[PDB]
Order: structure tokens, then C-alpha cells, then sequence
């Protein structure tokens, strides 16, 4: 597959309660599946499918 | 060869868990020092056990 | 009780402030030191008045 085309993660926002003013945004990385070095074709479509 | 031919279909493979189910970290705590702080950046704790 | 149904309002209910409004520490300084350093762990001081 071609990953210029892949999915990107999702920006989850931070929501700084104390202020209430939005904190933010940044890459989902605290959610993200490991599919490169042991998965391969196989799970790159899968990774991408997700 | 059955057994092959329906364990290598997609939707029916061998999925795994660690028992422990728990990311290991290690805090230095000096050793007169009677307190710690364990802070880590924003995360989107996304099915945390505990 | 018409007094007290206006405060039992959640809308308007009693709040108190500390006059110091001051976190207190006691950091120790023995007799012939002539220096002190204070570090904190990470935080956010949302709100900090000085």
C-alpha cells in the first residue's frame, strides 16, 4: 500500500478543566497499533483499515 | 491441513495478552527522601485497568 | 426560611477563601549554611499568585 494515502491518527484535543480554555490539540499517539516492523503487508492494510 | 486452512483464515487468528497487563516503570526515590512525584504528559488512557 | 431557601439555592451558596491564600513550606537551613535550594516537581500553577 501506499501510506501517503493512510489514514492519519486522529488529533484529540486536551481540555485544560481548570482554565476551561481548550488546551489544545496533538496526535493520538496514546492509542496507536504497532504494524511496521512485525506486521508487514499483512497488517498494514489492517492498521490502515482501523 | 483443515486445522491449517482454518487457523490461517483472517478472521480466526491467534491473539495474545501479556498476564501482567501493566507498563512497567521504575521511579528513583533517594534515599532520605520520604516523597515522590510521578508526572507524565497528556495521554488519552484509552482502557486503562488500574 | 425564605432566607434560608435563597441559600439553599444552588446558584447562590456561601464560599470562603483563605485570607493568606499561600501554600506553606518550611525549608530547613542549618546554622553555617548560607544557601538554600528549593525544587519542585512539575506542575501546572494554574492560577498562581505569587
Amino acid at each position: 500500500m501506499n501510506l501517503l494515502n493512510a489514514a492519519p491518527t486522529p488529533y484529540v484535543w486536551k481540555y485544560n478543566p481548570v482554565t476551561g480554555k481548550c488546551a489544545g490539540a496533538q496526535q493520538n499517539y496514546g492509542a496507536t497499533i504497532d504494524w511496521v516492523l512485525p506486521g508487514g503487508n499483512s497488517f498494514a492494510y489492517a492498521a490502515d483499515e482501523i | 491441513n483443515q486445522l491449517e486452512l482454518m487457523l490461517r483464515n483472517a478472521t480466526n487468528d491467534q491473539t495474545f495478552v501479556d498476564y501482567l497487563g501493566a507498563k512497567n516503570a521504575l521511579y528513583s526515590v533517594p534515599a532520605g527522601s520520604t516523597a515522590l512525584t510521578i508526572n507524565i504528559p497528556a495521554r488519552t488512557w484509552e482502557g486503562m485497568r488500574g
